[PDB]
């Protein structure tokens, strides 16, 4: 199912310009669970804009209960999988790092192939990921 | 590079043994799989040239490009270890095949089990997969510490396997996007 | 005499490493791009390890749906009968003028 | 010496397109113009009717 | 020497201040001052091209001929005013940079088999 | 030494037949050969529309600027800046980078293979 | 996983300059046959010469690798043996089956220089001759000076020499296709549109002198230069013209140079095609069943 759901808005662009040929860091904030995204996207394939409404999802399957595990490399159409997103990655986690002076101050690093993702926010939320897991990036534009 | 010699006119010479106590001490105390050690610095000796430098740099920085796996699986033959998993499913919905990235064709080198960690340009190799990169260029060349010397210090029995797949898979990648200095490259305008 | 050299590797099951002699880059690519058109073969490569010898070096790694030998006579009756409907489309349209 | 017969990196033939360049080159045509009549469209195969040294003239005294 | 009314001589050309195997080559200022000098008395002296017209009355070791000489696409003024063309060696070549397969590696050069057998470069 | 076939061929027509490292040109420090590339590629190349107004001297101290070749050259149909879109020779597809051509002058030394071999 | 189906159509068809589409292809199909195209299908030149008098200016070397550059017909290129394959005849003559003769002689004996041509070269088959406007010179001869030779023509693969490819520039584009925002192209105003058109190298985009619309005009002459979609890039409409080539759809334009014509070359090509591909399946046939 999914482990970890939200609506997010886009607050800052790091480069903020367009056909850069590089990635933007696409800072982003939530409004109901007090989380924050900083995960890296190209705007050329995938247009973002400052001030918009996205939802995303993080499952470690995409079988939706019918396999617990990934596969092969190249994974073929079976059984109806879960394609109703549009922007699909892949990534494993690396490293879990907390910090002192607030509350909500426990962060997550994951790495989707060559990119990056912070996700800071309190450990309540972020307790459910363990070390070393091969997670998804749901994510779709509305 | 231990030549110190281009391709401009430079001559070699070359001496042939006859003796077998002069063949089995080439292979033992002379040949190229044992000074591997440059001595007077006490690093690595031989480093990367002049295109797989560049090469391994562009594959690293430019970050934008998404190779399918039409030509994916066909540099997986120059290197002696497998393909990873696709690290983007779609991108776009006008995309449908799984593309690859860019960094993540750089972890065809390093073996199973490869821990390296360099401060000064945020790279972390965590299970033979780099994972993060941020405008560094000085864990490639010769410095102080780079993935040629913590490569020969981990295993120093397939090091002239790896640079040499470093080489021919870099060079057919570098052949697919073309490096040309251009009037527009002089003009810097 | 043996033109083709089948090898199979041990390391991967269904899984083999095709080879011929005397060959150019005119056959590892309109083989490879055949192969890869098909839904059974997840791995369709050439390489040219030396290029003052001439062979080429094409290796094929199939499902257990076929085996990876059989994969073969399947991209090249592929492309031997497209020729003879691309010549019988072309000998009517230079027949039109 | 004399003009080659085939293009260095094209190969289309341009032997026998000397002296007809010539007799075009008579009259007050521009170098530039004079090679458009004898239908060559790529700057391969006009850099050896424009730039070709004609020894045998000088060749031919002795 | 239009706007200043003060000069009271001219030079006759900027170009004429080099040897003639150096004000013959184009964007001589351009290039590196190494680089000039490395080619203006160290490159057209063993550049093979054009020889004695007469091979029947000259016999010396080491007379070596082109079999295509070709003057450059560019008319520099110093190569005008000589009403010479046997001053430039060697025929013209459409180049590009390109990396190609590290062939070229360290300063090398990397050429046409399907040139080489037509008259270019043939001596 | 390669065949004609595997070189990266242009849509016109043109393959080039000798390839130089691009890595050689900030170490020896010569501009003006891209310069002679571009003066003697716009002067070759036939012009649609004007074959008196070209310039064509490459006087060696009253060199033409850059943008008096960029936009000579850009009167015929190639770009601005000299290079151009080229494909691939072994597979067929398009290259992410152009590619900088030009007709320039090369010269053949005296210093042989045969006449070395000892 | 089964075959394609591509289809052509031919714009214009003479003699050297073939122009046909070819649609519903991948590269690799217009790539391996541009490949065996310019350099795989054999014709005849003249590969060893025999001079028995030369008294010209030009060496003896020089006149054998111009005469081997002889654009020579070849009807019957096919249906010939090769020199090694042919292992009768022992060379040096007339077989009829794998070379032919050619007989080569002329003497200036009058006041002025005549020079000799490519229609001078008589054969003892007719149907091998050289094409021919005046025609290739070959030497020039003074009061005095003879050449005589004899020159023996073989079949062979224009991989070995560049003197049997009998294809000069045979090339295929990818003909894209482009699309213009008209929602934003009432942006930008006249002088915009203006040195937005005047930016392009080739005549790609015009404009209607009616109602000042950018309207695509002969969008097969792009060249990918690239300066059209930058010219918009750095202006106040980002977007604004999106080309994309094409995965199929592909045009050629080849030439066959007056030795065979341009209709058999793509002929004798797709002809060698289907042999090319045919010793590798019945030489890997046995360790299949
Ligand atoms: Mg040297
Ligand atoms: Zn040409
Ligand atoms: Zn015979």
């Amino acid at each position: 199912i999914i482990m970890f759901e939200d609506i997010f808005v886009v607050d800052k662009l790091d480069p903020d310009g367009k056909k850069f040929d590089k990635v933007t860091r696409v800072e982003a904030r939530s409004h109901n669970l007090e989380m924050f995204m900083h995960l890296d996207v190209n705007t050329e394939v995938y247009p973002l804009a400052v001030g918009d409404k996205f939802t995303l999802a993080m499952a470690p399957t995409l079988n939706l209960d019918g396999t617990p595990d990934t596969g092969y490399f190249t994974p073929g159409a079976k059984k109806t999988l879960a394609d109703k997103y549009e922007y699909i990655m892949h990534g494993k986690l690396y490293k879990i790092s907390e910090r002192d002076g607030k509350t909500p101050k426990a962060e997550l690093y994951v790495s989707f192939g060559g990119l990056l993702m912070l996700l800071q926010g309190d450990p309540a939320h972020i307790s459910h990921f363990e070390l070393d897991q091969r997670l998804f990036l749901l994510m779709r534009k509305l | 590079l231990p030549f110190r010699g281009d391709f401009d006119g430079d001559c070699l010479h070359g001496y042939v043994p006859q003796s077998i106590q002069a063949k089995v001490e080439l292979d033992e105390l002379v040949a190229l799989d044992k000074q591997l050690i440059n001595r007077q610095n006490g690093r690595n000796l031989l480093s990367l040239g002049q295109d797989s430098l560049t090469a391994a740099y562009l594959v690293n920085v430019e970050k934008n490009c998404y190779l399918n796996r039409a030509q994916m699986q066909q540099l997986q033959m120059y290197c002696p270890f497998q393909l990873p998993p696709p690290a983007i499913i779609k991108a776009s919905p006008s995309s449908t095949e799984p593309q690859w990235t860019g960094m993540q064709l750089f972890g065809m080198l390093f073996p199973p089990g490869f821990d390296y960690t360099y401060p000064l340009n945020n790279v972390v190799v965590s299970n033979g997969e780099l994972l993060s990169f941020s405008e560094g260029s000085a864990w490639l060349r010769d410095g102080e510490g780079n993935f040629i010397e913590r490569l020969l210090k981990h295993d120093k029995g397939k090091v002239l396997d790896i640079i040499y797949s470093a080489q021919e898979m870099l060079s057919q990648w570098l052949l697919m996007r073309g490096l040309s200095v251009s009037l527009a490259d002089l003009y810097l305008s | 005499t043996k033109k083709v050299s089948y090898d199979r590797d041990t390391k991967i099951i269904n899984a083999a490493s095709f080879t011929v002699e005397r060959e150019d880059h005119t056959i590892g690519n309109i083989v490879r791009m055949q192969l890869h058109r098909d839904e059974n073969v997840l791995f369709a490569g050439y390489q040219l390890p030396h290029p003052l010898k001439y062979k080429i070096i094409v290796r094929i790694h199939t499902t257990s749906q076929s085996s990876p030998m059989q994969a073969y006579n399947q991209a090249i009756n592929d492309l031997d009968k497209e020729l003879d409907y691309l010549k019988n489309q072309f000998e009517a349209e230079v027949a039109k003028f | 010496m004399i003009i080659p017969v085939r293009c260095f990196t094209c190969g289309k033939v341009i032997g026998n397109k000397w002296d007809q360049y010539l007799d075009l080159l008579q009259l007050d045509y521009t170098e530039g113009d004079a090679l458009d009549a004898l239908q060559l469209v790529r700057y391969c195969c006009r850099r050896m009717l424009m730039t070709h040294v004609d020894l045998i003239e000088k060749l031919l005294n002795y | 020497l239009k706007e200043p009314k003060i000069y009271t001589h001219c030079e006759l050309d900027l170009s004429f201040l080099l040897g003639v195997s150096c004000a013959v080559v184009p964007f001589a200022n351009h290039d590196h001052g190494r680089r000039v000098l490395y080619q203006s008395q160290k490159h057209c002296q063993q550049a093979i091209g054009f020889s004695s017209t007469n091979p029947n009355i000259r016999c010396d070791t080491l007379s070596q001929q082109l079999f295509y000489p070709q003057k450059p696409l560019f008319k520099t003024l110093a190569s005008e005013c000589l009403k010479k063309e046997v001053l430039f060696n060697g025929q013209n070549a459409i180049v590009a940079v390109n990396v190609h397969l590290g062939y070229n590696q360290e300063d090398s050069i990397v050429m046409n088999k399907a040139s080489l057998e037509r008259g270019m470069f043939r001596s | 030494l390669e065949e004609q076939q595997n070189f990266p061929f242009t849509i016109q027509g043109i393959v080039p037949d000798i390839v130089i490292n691009p890595h050689a040109f900030p170490s020896r420090q010569t501009p003006g050969q891209l310069l002679e590339a571009a003066l003697s590629k716009g002067i070759a190349c036939p012009i649609q529309k004007a074959y008196t107004k070209l310039t064509r001297h490459a006087t060696p101290f009253s060199t033409p600027g850059v943008t008096e070749i960029t936009e000579q050259l850009h009167r015929a149909g190639f770009s601005r800046w000299g290079n151009e879109r080229v494909y691939n020779g072994r597979s067929g597809e398009m290259m992410r980078s152009m590619i900088f051509m030009g007709p320039t002058f090369y010269q053949r030394l005296v210093h042989m293979s045969e006449d070395k071999v000892k | 996983t089964y075959q394609r189906f591509p289809k052509i159509k031919i714009r214009e068809l003479k003699d050297d300059y073939a122009k046909f589409e070819l649609r519903e292809t991948d590269v690799s199909m217009a790539n391996a046959l541009r490949r065996v195209m310019i350099s795989e299908v054999p014709t005849v030149a003249i590969d060893l010469v025999e001079i028995e008098v030369n008294s010209s200016v030009l060496n003896d070397e020089f006149i054998a690798h111009r005469l081997g550059l002889i654009p020579l017909t070849s009807e019957r290129a096919m249906s010939m043996r090769f020199s090694r394959d042919c292992d009768a005849c022992d060379g040096d003559g007339q077989c009829e089956f794998c070379s032919v003769e050619f007989r080569l002689s002329s003497k200036c004996v009058t006041d002025q220089t005549l020079d000799v041509t490519s229609r001078d070269l008589y054969s003892a088959d007719p149907t091998v001759t050289p094409v021919d406007h005046k025609g290739i010179i070959i030497v020039k001869l003074r009061r005095g000076q003879e050449l005589k030779l004899r020159a023996i023509a073989r079949k062979g693969i224009g991989k070995d020499h560049a003197k049997w490819s009998p294809a000069a520039t045979v090339t295929f584009m990818y003909e894209p296709d482009i699309i213009i925002n008209e929602d934003m192209m009432d942006t930008l105003s006249d002088e915009e549109k203006i040195d937005l058109i005047e930016s392009s190298p080739t005549k790609v985009f015009g404009m209607d002198p009616v109602t000042r619309q950018v309207v695509v005009v002969d969008p097969e002459a792009y060249t990918y230069d690239e300066e059209v979609i930058k010219k918009a890039e750095a202006m106040g409409k980002p977007g604004l013209i999106e080309i994309s080539p094409k995965d199929d759809s592909f045009i050629f334009t080849v030439e066959s140079t007056g030795a065979v014509k341009a209709s058999q070359l793509v002929l004798n090509a797709i002809d060698l095609l289907k042999q090319k591909l045919d010793a590798v399946r019945l030489s890997d046939d046995t360790v299949e069943a």
